[PDB]
């Protein structure tokens, strides 16, 4: 299962 | 034996092709279990292992939620990016992120890994601490300061210590029958006259599963490293994995050449020579 | 930027038995960027129907794929692969070896 991402 | 999740996101631009595709798919091991493409005709997360497909609808619209987003916030990035390099509005880029858990043989973990890449150069990596970056250069920085303000790393900490490890271990049991079954290779030696005083021995390791496998050639009990051509690890389409070796030898001297092949498939290493 | 080739093998699921089905592999590997064009042939003529993997990539951040079809080998019916990449000034193509 993914976890979440955040703009670089 | 040692087990990895890993995800890969690509995200790519394309000026004047619309926006960026994103792609994600997810691994257990050398096997692939999902996937998601922002340019499918209807977008959503997709099974591509037969033990994932057990999983409840609610598995399946949280993953498609967060990779939804997730197309969004790359191409936030691939923008922020752009910028941070000074680049044209006119090129096509790529990020690329790699993320999991590594588990050993007793299934705690080993370590975590959450590493970023623009234009395959390796851009922001979090450290084996879980808690420091590695910033690759002065954009890097800005991103690695942003990050830091934001306290990513110890979001990041906490998914690659809980949810990654916890839902690893599920789909390792549920996929049990293959993800933890080892099939070793199938091997042999062939032999193919080149000229009238030489020939090459191809050593040839068949249907094994993992990918990882050591293969190579000695002469006379000493490693053939620079005079052995050794193909890449390629896929089958079964799930399993092909490689060979090869040497070029003298006419006559072929007994001379012993193939070794290490996997965990097998008991112990093998050791093999033509057989006329 | 920097850019990547493809490295390129054409080979067989299973050992090739002529007149029996089997399923012809094209992997590309190592490449970057990720946009490819890969065609598989048949007499120099191009395969219908042809699938691939889905885009990942090893951790040198290179992509790879496996463009592959069903096809039963013959003595004599050529098979080979076509790949393009901006890395390339014309379409490579390598032929299939059933020894390699």
């Amino acid at each position: 299962f993914p976890t979440k991402d955040v703009a670089l | 034996g040692s087990h990895s999740m890993r995800y890969f996101y690509t995200a790519m631009s394309r000026p004047g092709r619309g926006e960026p595709r994103f792609i994600a798919v997810g691994y257990v091991d050398d096997t692939q279990f999902v996937r998601f493409d922002s340019d499918a005709a209807s977008p959503r997360t997709e099974p591509r292992a037969p033990w994932i497909e057990q999983e409840g609808p609610e598995y399946w619209d949280r993953n498609t939620q967060i990779f939804k987003t997730n197309t969004q916030t790359y191409r936030e990035s691939l923008r922020n990016l752009r910028g941070y390099y000074n680049q044209s509005e006119a090129g096509s880029h790529i990020i690329q992120r790699m993320y999991g858990c590594d588990l050993g043989p007793d299934g705690r973990l080993l370590r975590g890994h959450d590493q970023s890449a623009y234009d395959g150069k390796d851009y922001i990596a979090l450290n084996e601490d879980l808690s420091s970056w590695t910033a690759a250069d002065t954009a890097a920085q800005i991103t690695q300061r942003k990050w830091e303000a934001a306290r990513v790393a110890e979001q990041r900490r906490a998914y690659l210590e809980g949810l990654c490890v916890e839902w690893l271990r599920r789909y390792l049991e549920n996929g049990k029958e293959t993800l933890q079954r080892a099939d070793p290779p199938k091997t042999h030696v062939t032999h193919h006259p080149v000229s009238d005083h030489e020939a090459t021995l191809r050593c040839w390791a068949l249907g094994f599963y993992p990918a990882e496998i050591t293969l190579t050639w000695q002469r006379d009990g000493e490693d053939q490293t620079q005079d052995t051509e050794l193909v890449e690890t390629r896929p089958a389409g079964d799930r399993t994995f092909q490689k060979w070796a090869a040497v070029v030898v003298p006419s006559g001297e072929e007994q001379r050449y012993t193939c070794h092949v290490q996997h965990e498939g097998l008991p112990k290493p093998l050791t093999l020579r033509w057989e006329p | 930027m920097i850019q990547r080739t493809p490295k390129i093998q054409v080979y067989s699921r299973h050992p090739a038995e002529n007149g029996k089905s089997n399923f012809l592999n094209c992997y590309v590997s190592g490449f970057h960027p990720s946009d490819i064009e890969v065609d598989l042939l048949k007499n120099g003529e191009r395969i219908e129907k042809v699938e691939h993997s889905d885009l990942s990539f090893s951790k040198d951040w290179s992509f790879y794929l496996l463009y592959y079809t069903e096809f039963t080998p013959t003595e004599k019916d050529e098979y080979a692969c076509r790949v393009n990449h901006v890395t390339l000034s014309q379409p490579k193509i390598v032929k299939w070896d059933r020894d390699m």
